[PDB]
């Protein structure tokens, strides 16, 4: 419940009137990745369904 | 004198990992010729085993700041944390690579690291980064520093994955620390040096010293 | 002061003071705190 | 359920737009390949079916 | 930091042919502040 609420903001810094912004998507994806557990249970990687 | 790690030297990406409350030393290898794909060679029992460390050297042939790399992409320096380094085997002469296949099961989001015949391409790129807080982004990479290499492709660490009843190097989300221990940095004309292959002469450049032909009644031994 | 970098080994073992390489999944507690031993190896970052 | 389309959907809008893929950018190229491998197109399919 | 900076901008611009406005005014205003720190570690030294 609280993780979505984070995502729904990222989803207006990175989308801005029906285009990405690139500057900011590429800023979220690379801080998505150096923290995978942003990611839930799923798409954990080891162990992970 | 504090070594520093500078470009066209030899060096064995080597990791530590515990098995049976023992630290074992591994460094990464890759025969290159017949299996693109790098494993792991144990080097703590050289005492007792020697090593094959014939295919775990590799060249540091460039070293290159993001920027750098960005624009060679588009058309002996020493290393420095958060430059992209280009290494290259030292026996199959082709270059280490974040390739985009993964015969791993337990890791979905791992890739495997092997070797890459051409060095185009930005897969065959590695950034450094500083494993602690005691190193920071611009200075020099130390001999016996720990190093956090990521893909510059992928954006994933050189892991060391243990998940697996073995020991198995993938790229991975999940950091692992690696040592750039160098094997040669600058040798002189002649002068030989340990590692190279060479033959023994007795005399005149006439005999030399070797073991009996193939299928020979000995065993070659 | 504040220059010099000590190595603190102990004399009777020889052991080097280091850190214990603290254990995943430990982090998520906020426990930045790194329970020191004595190793015979150590890390290159045991200066003090 | 939430959490997951929320953030499948975060993901999609940091994805590059079309005319930086027909360009051929390197950035661009590597973000796409970089989401293609967090979510595989039969785990899409599988849950629109 | 300021050096690494004022490199990272060169390799910008390296590709391209000519340097458009706005690249030359961070330009100047790098190398003014690189001047007042050559100026201060020349100060730093000189007497000597």
């Amino acid at each position: 419940c609280g993780g979505e609420r984070y995502l729904d903001f990222l989803r207006f810094a990175v989308f801005v009137n029906g285009e990405s912004v690139e500057e900011n998507a590429n800023v979220v994806v690379r801080l998505l990745i150096r923290k995978p557990e942003c990611f839930g249970p799923a798409l954990r990687g080891e162990g992970g369904s | 004198e504090v070594q520093f790690l500078r470009t066209d030297d030899e060096v064995v990406l080597q990791c530590s990992a515990t098995v049976l409350k023992e630290q074992l030393k591994l460094c990464l290898a890759a025969e290159g010729f017949g299996n693109r794909l790098c494993f792991l060679e144990p080097t703590s029992n050289a005492q007792n085993v020697p090593p094959d460390l014939a295919i775990c050297c590799f060249t540091l042939e460039q070293s290159l700041s993001v920027r750098a790399l960005q624009e060679m992409l588009a058309n002996h320096r020493t290393l420095l944390y958060g430059h992209a380094i280009l290494l290259r085997h030292a026996h199959s002469r082709m270059y280490l690579s974040c390739l985009t296949t993964s015969r791993s099961m337990t890791d979905k989001l791992a890739f495997d690291v092997g070797l890459q015949e051409d060095a185009t391409g930005e897969a065959c790129w590695w950034t450094m980064h500083p494993a602690s807080k005691q190193r920071s982004e611009g200075e020099k990479v130390r001999v016996g520093d720990d190093l956090i290499l990521v893909s510059v492709s992928s954006e994933r660490y050189l892991h060391l994955s243990t998940a697996s009843g073995e020991l198995q190097v993938d790229a991975s989300f999940m950091q692992t620390l690696w040592n750039m221990n160098p094997i040669c940095s600058c040798c002189e004309e002649g002068y030989v040096t340990g590692g190279h292959v060479l033959r023994l002469f007795h005399g005149h450049m006439d005999e030399c010293l070797t073991i009996s032909a193939a299928d020979s009644d000995d065993q070659r031994r | 002061y504040g220059e010099s970098l000590c190595f603190v080994q102990h004399v009777a073992s020889g052991l080097w003071l280091t850190y214990a390489a603290p254990d995943p999944k430990a982090l998520r507690l906020g426990v930045l705190k790194k329970k020191a031993i004595l190793h015979q190896e150590g890390h290159m970052d045991d200066a003090l | 359920m939430s959490f997951y389309a929320a953030l499948i959907d975060l993901l999609g809008r940091c994805a590059p737009e079309m005319h930086l893929i027909q360009a051929g950018k390197g950035e661009a190229l590597r973000i796409r390949a970089i989401l293609r491998s967090l979510v595989p197109l039969d785990d899409l399919v599988g849950i629109i079916s | 930091r300021l050096q690494e900076s004022i490199s990272d901008f060169y390799w910008y611009y390296s590709g391209k042919d000519v340097i458009e406005e706005q690249g030359k005014r961070n330009f100047s205003k790098a190398m003014s502040v690189a001047k007042q720190v050559f100026n201060s570690l020349t100060e730093y030294i000189q007497g000597p």
